[PDB]
């Protein structure tokens, strides 16, 4: 489908219209995780031209509406199946009939709770759907589970229901419509080989069973299983790329972004909008460096007020108060346009926020970052002393404690290995509080070894491809980028990471087109991992989805890995 | 097939209208759009058709379709306009009592609110597809027909742009024809202009599909 946004509107789309109703507005009755899945593929006024008028919480239900079908996307529990058969039951229905969308298979002992009830006569149709997974970017897909890293790896590890994440997972490949062979990690936890093993079985019980059917070129789709601790440096690292840099420095709470503008008169006009997909400046310019994005924002808007005075018949002479008076200007003189000078607005403020939040402070905190975890200079001078590169961090009183972390983390990272005395006086010299320091010990339990005495981890046995590196701030390439092309080139070592069946399926020489490569770590993904798909869906050869329980920021990275143990 | 299996696994065991009104405008202004959108890619052709096309002989001809779908289009502006405005108004004058504290709206008003906010964003689009064709005929309408039709001076460059510019046989009646388009894109901006505003105090996220369904009520 190209876009997983795209695949999941069109699951949507096709239910919608197989709805047998009478042509009268219809009610979409939905569930939490459909309503997660849903509201990250549609917005409402692409919703009310699909004939829906309201969409509704399946708990709570009142306005009755017995002039329109109800729809419902909903989960196969009983808690939802309590709330159908009670929308009806009594004198009255709530909707003139009831079309229910499963969101994966129902089992029968409720099937029978249903057919029971008095619901059963309204129920007209009901299919299984096969998708729960959020589609958060047409790459990048999401289980809506923000605890995830510690659910999976965590102090309750081995209770986590491994079942229910493997149909989420080929959930993946039904709507995707494509029978992909699976991936692992030689050295994946018992856990994770166990989930790339089952998900095989899932994919194949689904081919086997017409729930996809694909061509199978020369080139085969794989899907990559990874644990958290393949690369345990990305989701720690300041980026300098735009997304990556806006979600990491500012406040982006669920996706939205606060700032102050101006329209026809009030001022401070506080807005908030939603960074996603239908918005034209962020795709283009998300994966794009921050002082590259700074100007071209700067240059897009200046090019759009001069054409678009154009497209009329006029011309700008008038410049006061430079690009805010051009916004006056032009809320003024072609309200039409109201819409793109919010979206230019919001990322001249984005843009110029990060600027300057990366103070001299934060620079020094990524130069150190960045020698630590490429393990040299700028100049390719090879750095040995980690716990020097972090002395002038830890030292700068300027520098926030989470800062502060961040670089202690990679330091431990790369010493691989450190004596329980000198990590106890170098987290006292940092003043880092004994609460605040579970985000370095807790790197054990992602099978990291931070403290000599508990024995090194064998090194990760794995060239870099090597690549060029302009900018000084950005020498760090995630090491999934690496995973992702070496797949697009069969060049992936079997012994490293074994497929589950047809291995040799991958051999290596010593639009619509495309094979898929879905890549899944367990736990968290990070930004600068989600724009590595992009990077290389761009260059050569698959197109790649990647994805993991949440996506999750630096801070929250190290939040969740202080909370492991707990 | 799961349906079949369900109505199996069952026989092994054995209104009032609601904002009438309403419902009527949304489907009026749907239904009005529509036409608006066929209509104006129609004037489209009709501009681009009196180019040339044997003098007055057929510009007679086309200027009366043009005159003719472009007041129809603005008849049917006038009433979306007028059926929107109604809806705010009667939203407006609705919020303090479809809001039962709690944060919590009514299903009533929430539709009103998705209806009213999506159906002036779908106006606004179309009307720009419109204000778009108007004025990039309009700037044609004056380069190669108006200026070029200089085949009675020897005028170069500034002579005549400084020239005709001002005063804008059938190089009499394009001057009607561009002072048409002109109080077009008038309209047009006073549409397009409160139209704006109006958006104003209204949205930003209403769009977006979580926050409707967060403020819905409950408790029958």
């Amino acid at each position: 489908h190209m876009s997983l946004k795209s695949a999941v509107k069109t699951v949507l789309t096709n239910s919608l219209r197989s709805v047998a109703d009478g042509g009268d507005w219809k009610v979409l009755v939905v569930d939490k995780p459909a309503l997660r899945m849903i509201s990250e593929c549609a917005r409402m006024s692409e919703i009310l031209d699909l004939g829906v008028t309201v969409v509704e919480d399946v708990s709570k239900q009142r306005k009755v509406l017995p002039q329109f079908h109800g729809v419902y996307f909903i989960e196969p529990t009983e808690e939802n199946l309590d709330y159908v058969i009670r929308d009806f039951a009594d004198r009255t229905p709530t909707y003139e009939a009831a079309h229910l969308f499963f969101l994966s298979p129902v089992p029968d002992a409720l099937m029978a709770k249903l057919a029971s009830a008095k619901a059963v006569k309204y129920v007209k149709t009901l299919k299984e759907i096969n998708t729960l997974f959020i589609p958060k970017e047409h790459r990048v897909f999401t289980l809506n589970e923000p605890h995830g890293l510690v659910q999976y790896y965590g102090s309750r590890s081995s209770s986590y229901n491994i079942d229910h994440l493997v149909r989420r997972l080929s959930t993946l490949c039904t709507t995707m419509n494509v029978a992909p062979i699976v991936r692992y990690s030689s050295t994946s936890t018992p856990g994770t080989e166990r989930m790339a093993m089952q998900l095989q079985k899932e994919i194949d019980m689904s081919v086997s069973q017409g729930l996809i059917n694909a061509r199978e070129g020369k080139l085969k789709s794989q899907f990559l299983i990874l644990d958290r601790a393949v690369d345990l440096k990305s989701p720690l690292v300041h980026e300098l790329t735009y997304q990556a840099a806006a979600y990491d420095l500012l406040n982006i709470e669920n996706d939205i972004y606060s700032y102050s503008t101006v329209d026809a008169g009030g001022r401070e006009q506080q807005r908030q909008v939603v960074l996603g997909e239908d918005d034209d400046i962020w795709l283009q310019m998300r994966h794009l460096h921050i002082s590259e994005v700074f100007r071209k924002v700067k240059s897009s808007f200046d090019e759009f007020c001069v054409s678009a005075r154009r497209l009329q018949g006029l011309r700008d002479s008038q410049q006061g108060e430079g690009g805010a008076g051009a916004l006056k200007q032009m809320l003024k003189d072609l309200p039409q346009h109201r819409e793109q000078m919010q979206k230019y607005s919001l990322h001249l403020d984005m843009s110029n926020a990060i600027n300057m939040a990366f103070s001299s402070t934060i620079d020094s905190c990524t130069k150190a970052e960045q020698n630590i975890v490429t393990e040299e200079e700028q100049d390719g001078n090879k750095v040995r002393d980690f716990i020097g590169e972090v002395a002038s961090v830890v030292v700068d009183r300027r520098v926030s404690t989470e800062d502060k972390l961040r670089c202690l983390m990679l330091c431990v990272l790369a010493k691989n290995g450190t004596s329980s005395h000198e990590l106890n006086n170098l987290l006292d010299n940092a003043n880092i509080a004994t609460p605040s320091r579970s985000a370095i010990y807790n790197l054990e339990m992602l099978g990291a070894t931070v403290v000599a005495d508990r024995r090194g981890r064998k090194p990760k046995t794995m060239k870099r491809i090597e690549r060029d590196m302009p900018y000084v701030l950005s020498r760090w390439t995630p090491i999934v980028k690496d995973l992702m092309e070496y797949i697009a080139t069969g060049q992936l070592d079997l012994e490293s990471y074994p497929a589950v069946r047809d291995g040799p399926s991958v051999v290596q020489p010593k639009e619509s087109a495309k094979p898929k490569l879905f890549v899944f770590i367990n736990g968290t993904v990070s930004y600068n991992e989600i724009r590595c798909a992009y990077e290389v869906s761009q260059s050569s050869g698959y197109e790649v989805y990647i994805g993991a329980h949440n996506i999750a920021t630096p801070a929250e990275f190290v939040e969740l890995v202080s909370l492991l143990d707990k | 097939d799961r349906l079949s299996r369900l109505r199996q696994m069952a026989a092994e065991n054995q209104p009032e209208p609601f904002m009438a009104d309403f419902f009527n405008r949304v489907k009026r202004i749907r239904d009005n759009i529509e036409d608006i959108e066929q209509a104006i890619e129609q004037v489209a052709q009709l501009h681009t058709e009196s180019l040339v096309a044997v003098s007055k002989e057929d510009r007679d001809r086309l200027n009366e379709k043009l005159q003719d779908t472009m007041a129809r289009i603005s008849a049917l502006g006038n009433k979306i306009r007028a059926d929107l405005k109604q809806i705010e108004k009667e939203n407006k004058r609705a919020q303090q009592e479809g809001t039962f504290e709690d944060g919590t709206v009514s299903t009533d008003l929430r539709i009103r609110q998705s209806q009213h906010s999506s159906l002036s964003r779908k106006f606004v689009k179309v009307m720009t597809r419109y204000n778009d064709v108007q004025a990039e005929n309009k700037r044609r309408y004056g380069e190669n027909v108006a200026r070029q039709c200089r085949v009675v001076e020897p005028s170069l460059s500034d002579d005549a742009i400084q020239k005709v510019i001002e005063h804008g046989n059938e190089i009499r009646d394009r001057h009607k024809d561009i002072q048409q388009l002109e109080r077009s894109l008038l309209e047009l901006h006073e549409m397009f202009t409160d139209m704006s505003t109006l958006v104003a105090s209204q949205g930003e996220m209403i769009d977006r599909i979580e926050f409707s369904v967060e403020q819905s009520h409950n408790y029958v």
